[PDB]
């Protein structure tokens, strides 16, 4: 039910807002920060 | 909704074309052109109901073209439009249908629009071959079309009590002659052309042609008349080509220029065939022969009326142009072919062009003996079959090929972007 | 989104997973009237008109009541156990607006104890939306809901007559009601019934060093001239 | 199977980054649910 | 640098002339026309040196040609488009030069333009001369030319094994023949003929036509279709136009319409050649017939690639013409006499012309029996030249042609504002 | 209701039997396979299992066979448009509702012409596709050219043909165009020698739309078994090549080698040249035969069709007939039902044609199960026009078929 | 990157078309079938990661499709997987492409794939027409192919000492003999011939048949040996097809089998002509004779090789068939031909294909006297021809063939969905 919602705005249509999807480009870019430089570095396992 | 709404539209969808056509080749960055700033603009109103701002038009103006095909495919949906009431008013029917709903709306500015529409047919140099959309208000409201606008006086050609066709009497002009026969009146693309062909000279005097009713709207200006043999490249029998620098003079004359017009002279001439008869005087005899007008044709001021409401029409059967609309189907077509719905299509319009007439003939039933000899967008040879329906009073004949065109028209117009995969 | 007289959708016996919901199914409604945008279904709200002596409608409502009214009943009927839908199909007028739906899922014990407690949104509710946003000038979202009932009778099991059959449809009768929807079609879900695939769907990859970089942060190079030296000034380009 | 970060220099077999320094695990979650987090190595990349 | 880069800088240019022509005598003193701010706009992007408003726009279109003039004439700098990938890849060449640097680099804005492309081959009237640019695409990157630009078929010819030529094939439709001959197919500016020559009378009944490669890519509408006996105004012999309103009718079927289309008959027709052959019905014996399609023709969808790329060629030597490059040359050449460079320009296009064709062979050499019969602007005959050499297979052949001819284009943009002084 | 509402109903019918003959001795004890699984919630998704399918085709033969009811399925409008009608029978309220996935079924169905190896023998639906709603059929799959055979000018048939071809020659004839079921055969046979030289051959309309790879093409004096007489099969290491071409390719195509040949009769004419003369010459083309791009329509819009009466096969409908017959003649109900549909077709041929009359000439000369011919039948009233014919084809062509899915399971009792 | 990369995602690509026709028409509203599953799970792999979620499938193929059409067309970019080494080596290049560091990478299951293959071949009923990828496996690796999967013999076929022709040789069966000839060995589609015609008669006895090297890995089940007279329909002269009720028992013999193998009888046998020559002993004396084995024919065990590796080729020029890469490449032709490619496409590949031929021969430069009489997708021709130049050495003309086919075959799987516009 939240999906990414910093960049989707349902509340918003891009359709009238052109505003909007500049407002997208610049979200891209912090996200680049929230998500992408966030590395999966731990997977627990053990031995069976 | 209205037949001004579908108009209104149809215009915005060809000005549209106008501007994709004009920004062509002419998008470089860093650039934005007024022209691209337009065909932007028209794109927005287009889908004015969804949207308040456009990025790509690749979309929604397939989108677009789909959902109208989808529309006039289905009787039930499109029924409304076949009626004889939708050709002649201007009431906003209500029709709950999401394309006429979401496509079909007012577009043009009033009054400006028709203001500018006026300030054209005086303009000096109209557009050469126009919009189709100048074509619809002529056929539909019968308005004017600019008087400077040129035409091939062939289209204009109708059947008339003499004789019968304008391409059919090629094969009668190539047959030497037995006797002194009736004038000839026929025309061609560039050029119109009158005569009377023997086998036995011709008396040097004063002959009088009757101008056909279907040519007594032209004008020309920038004319050459002369003597000619030969009609769209096919030699011409009984008429004489030869003369002499010794040779009299011969002029003809018109109703509305006081002046006698030379023949076989190097000057640009000016005149015009409406007003009744064209007097020539033959100053020597000769064995057969074919004046020939040729320059720049044009409509009377006034007079389109007469060619695209269908009252040059005298006598039934006729031989009948199809206002160019063949010209603009093309496209659509050739998209109808690249994802073989060619077929369906013609079942559908065959339908439509059924259910059109049956509402135009009480009682409600498609008249007998209706055969159609062509497919629907072979419109020049179906209007000839509608037009020759003896059991269906003229008046009524002429509407359902009036109102069909623009419908036909329409279709030209709307489906272009067709690619429902 | 649709706006509808009265709506609903019961399918009970059926062993499927939806067995109700606030909504119906897209081919079971007709389109009878058709609000092109926002714009329109404003434009007509606002169209007031006298219809006696003492009361006033607008184009929007006199639209509204254009459409057949389908009992409540009639959506739960019921034939020996199944449920069966004798009616028609659902009058409705199409409104072509942008607007978000609200999902949400409610499970069926089958003990037809206590009705569950399902959102629904009526026409008036739409109506006192178009009045709130009468001036803005770019549509507003409509927040439409839409309940779906999931088949969860596996914890209830025996075969003793407890109740009449016409209290369970009168319980199941708490989906019907909803003016305002959005077909179920519109939900997409994907249903697994085999452990296997729910699994296959859910499995994808990530590669991972197992010992942490080590990343070198303040490392100071600096370049360092050698002392005194001979220094040879290179020559110009000659002929 | 292979190393995941793409490191375009040229260096010594001995301190190369080499396939079994990494091990790979296959969880419970849908390829695009870990996407963006995939990136990092990417960023990782050209930045060290 | 890329064939790409060359092809949106000439674009550019060929806008730059578009809109010259639009703003000419249309520069009014208190008024800003969106056509003149396109335009001096444009003026701006030429010049990497400077983004002032241009008081004189001849400086820098000028200085442009000059430069351009002196590198496309020095083997050493413009080499690099002469070799065999050039006209084929978009690798960005590590070249360096004065000219390719100050002038040449994307300009067309990405995606949009291709958009707007595409969109327009759909358009309802696209422009009725096309700018080079978009010959240049079809025959460097084989796309797609609007479905509904008209073209003369004459043009469209190729050789064929039954028939040599098409304008040759008319002193022989001349003769009075021998005895019945083989069908003939050639065709004019405005229109297609067919038909079979003979002495003696043929039969009335079906007769097969096999329509050639050449023009089995045309489709018109707006047609008239009769029996003539004319060929570009030349006289046909062994062949006859008469007919009577007794005659039968003489109908025509294509394989891509089910429905008999008539001939010498007043409606307009519109069908498509592209079925692969017409099935003529003679209704009434006729000592030698020719039967003549004119109306409006347009070379059908996802097919121009034929004629672009020289593919419609199969015999050897062959008849081709040349996409029209003459009519575009024409103000550079009045350009170069000016100066007096006519000739010193001529010896350098020989040397790049032979130049390029040597990079296409390998091993690395002239060919032997390289006579060209003409100067490096009358293209037409200098291709029938490069594809008459039986040394190198056809498809070299035809590669060196195309690429020849884009090179010849790019300077019929360019150097117009050539002015060395 | 709808007919998309028919044939999605088809589709998961045909969808069942597909699965069902899957499963078939792939029904292990402690396993369940994904195939059973499917077929489970596919007999769900309609309704032991053999019951209801049994109730379903009940009353399916129930309804299909009172015109009172299914009268709706019968009028033009049915199979015209996709609107969905006012009708209320427990039989359509109980089993014909949508039941493919919009709009991903579509989405796969267009990304399944484009596949490598699709169906040799497909089933009914995309056959109903094509000749209701006028789809494209797969690319890539095969047919047999003889079926894709309608009437044309030159020549009245293909098999009748064949006594023709039996029977030495008179003086060099006219060409001809045969087809068979794994190749295509033209030339021109002749009781005197032919010279060498160029010889165009116009390829008929029906053939127009094929296309082969992996052919062989040689000289040959047979035709379905049969020997051809008139014409030579004769030749020596030393006689010159014989070439020929079509539009579409600019190289020439040889013959007699035993290279594989792959090339497109789309172009409309073959220009074949032989190399020494012959008494008679006969090329084949044996390969494999698919449908070229877009031009599938034809074929299933029975626009293909110039002549009357004329040549038509039957869709392949007659293979899929066989099932529900078989379980007709175990009830006695063949009789019953082969009378019931004579009415069913009398009242759907009403429905076409204004005023509402069986027209004049209507005796059916085979029962409704041989469409192959009733379909000759009623393609043979020249007193109806023309088009009007066609589609009382299609049209009664879709009802077979949905009763070939829907009654298989029939057992009235 | 390496050749097994390609592979693996060709695989992948075939995998999904499979699925794709396992699902036409079985995407029902409730349910999610496991194929489906699996074709959406593929969709999902095939792409990067960063291509993000799956809305419509079109999309992602269609991608992946162009922009290995504008790869598998650039010299430039796709020249690494043209050098010998990247056929006969597992060797990652170092090569910097964004379209393989997008889409080529290993995706088969290491080592339960290649079990699961293993076990295939000793299966029960393989797929009649298996994929692509087996070939490939075949031709390039030389793996083995399943021993129960049938083929057409006539495929198998390559020129011999005796007879250098399996199709020519029929014109001269056709022709009636001078006097007895020598044996001949033929084969169909679903039969292999053999015998001996005369003019005269032949004497019952024994008659040795030396089995011909392409043939000698056919085995036969569910065969019927019978006399005949036809071969492919054409009639076979000089041989006879009478019989006695009461004639001598006719019998054979193969080294594989102790037991003699009857002649015209109702039984279904099993052999394999592999081991030696076959022992005919003819009952009763024939004028001419000729031997049908009509049945499922197979390739022996373990010995595909000789076929795929091109290794049953004995002399030059040879007949040769295409391992059926035609059959595959339809679609992606179609595709070709419907957005104006195939022309611009078939010049890219002679492109390709000359430059591979070049990196087979040192020194790198095109042999002379090679010359292509067909287009790049008529390999069994190219094929034929790449054999016949008696230049380069035997085994590398081999190699080239195989390595053709391999990039000729990638490209039927890949290509499939492009789409430019």
């Amino acid at each position: 039910k939240d999906i990414y919602d910093k960049f989707m705005c349902i509340e918003h249509d891009s359709a009238y807002e052109p505003s909007l999807t500049m407002h997208r480009v610049r979200v891209i870019y912090s996200m680049l920060n929230d998500y992408c430089a966030k590395m999966i570095s731990e997977v627990p396992y053990e031995s069976s | 909704m209205s037949r001004q709404m579908w108009l209104d539209t149809s215009a915005l969808l060809e000005a549209i074309s106008e501007y994709v056509v004009r920004c062509n080749g002419d998008t470089f960055s860093g650039l934005t052109t007024g022209d691209f700033n337009a065909l932007s603009n028209m794109f927005t109103q287009l889908s004015v109901s969804s949207a308040g701002y456009v990025s790509d038009p690749r979309v929604p103006l397939q989108t677009m073209s789909n959902m109208f095909v989808s529309f006039i495919t289905s009787t039930d949906r499109c029924g409304y439009m076949l009626r004889k009431t939708w050709f002649n008013s201007d009431t906003k029917p209500t029709v709950s249908d999401d394309f006429i709903t979401t496509y079909i709306r007012p577009r043009l500015q009033v009054p400006m629009s028709d203001t500018v529409r006026q300030l054209n047919n005086l303009s000096l140099q109209p557009s050469a071959k126009p919009k189709l959309y100048e074509r619809q208000n002529a056929i539909m409201k019968g308005l004017d079309i600019p008087y400077s606008e040129p035409i091939e006086p062939c289209k204009l050609f109708r059947s008339v009590a003499g004789q019968t066709g304008n391409i059919p009497m090629m094969g009668i002009l190539a047959t030497p002659p037995a006797a002194q026969q009736q004038p000839f009146f026929v025309a061609e693309r560039r050029r119109i052309l009158f005569g009377i062909r023997s086998n036995a000279a011709i008396p040097a005097g004063a002959y009088q042609f009757v101008v056909p009713a279907w040519a007594s709207v032209l004008s020309v200006t920038g004319a050459y008349v002369y003597f000619t043999n030969s009609f769209f490249g096919t030699i011409i029998a009984g008429v004489t080509a030869t003369a002499t620098a010794a040779d009299a003079a011969t002029t003809f004359t018109v109703p509305t220029d006081a002046n006698n017009l030379p023949v076989q002279t190097d000057s640009r001439l000016s005149f015009s065939l409406g007003g009744g008869n064209i007097n020539l005087e033959l100053g020597v005899a000769k064995t057969g022969f074919c004046v020939a007008i040729e320059g720049e044709f044009t409509i009377l001021a006034n007079r389109s009326q007469a060619y695209y409401t269908l009252n040059s029409i005298t006598q039934t059967p006729t031989s009948i142009d199809d206002f160019d609309v063949s010209d603009f189907l093309t496209t659509f077509l050739s998209q109808l072919r690249a994802c073989g719905q060619y077929e369906i299509f013609s079942d559908a319009m065959d339908q439509l062009t059924n259910s059109l007439i049956t509402n135009y003939m009480d009682p409600p039933a498609i008249p007998a003996g209706l055969a159609f000899t062509s497919p629907w967008f072979r419109f020049s040879e179906r209007a000839r079959t509608i037009l020759a329906l003896q059991n269906v009073d003229l008046n009524i004949r002429k509407l359902i090929v009036r109102h069909l065109w623009v419908i036909t028209s329409l279709i030209a117009v709307f489906g272009r972007y067709y690619r429902p995969n | 989104f649709y706006i509808v007289k009265n709506s609903g959708f019961v399918d009970r016996g059926s062993t499927g997973p939806v067995i109700a919901s606030s909504s119906v199914y897209e081919n079971v409604l007709k389109v009878v009237h058709t609000i092109a945008d926002f714009d329109a279904a404003n434009a007509l709200r606002l169209q007031r008109r006298r219809v006696d002596n003492t009361s006033y409608t607008d184009s929007l409502s006199d639209m509204f009541n254009g459409l057949r009214s389908i009992s409540s009943s009639e959506f739960v009927r019921s034939v020996n156990g199944r449920s069966v839908f004798t009616e028609g199909r659902i009058d409705a007028i199409k409104v072509n607006m942008r607007a978000k739906f609200d999902l949400q899922f409610i499970t069926e014990e089958g003990g037809y104890s206590k009705p569950p407690n399902v959102k629904k949104l009526m026409f008036s509710d739409f109506l006192s939306f178009l009045d709130s946003h009468k001036s803005d000038y770019r549509p507003p979202l409509l927040t439409v809901p839409i309940t779906i009932g999931l088949n969860n009778l596996g914890e209830t099991n025996s075969n003793t007559l407890r109740m009449r059959s016409e209290a369970i449809d009168e319980y199941f009768s708490s989906y019907v009601g909803a003016q305002i929807l959005v077909p179920i079609n519109v939900v997409d879900t994907r249903v697994y019934t085999e452990f296997s695939e729910l699994r296959n769907f859910f499995t994808g990859d990530v590669v991972i060093r197992d010992d942490p970089f080590d990343v070198w942060d303040g490392v100071k190079a600096t370049y360092i001239p050698i002392g005194v030296h001979g220094v040879r000034l290179d020559p110009n380009g000659d002929q | 199977p292979a190393v995941p970060v793409i490191f375009g220099d040229d260096l010594e077999p001995a301190v190369r980054e080499r396939a079994n320094l990494y091990h790979r695990y296959s969880v419970p979650y849908h390829q695009i649910e870990l996407a963006l987090h995939a990136l990092a190595n990417d960023l990782l990349s050209i930045q060290y």
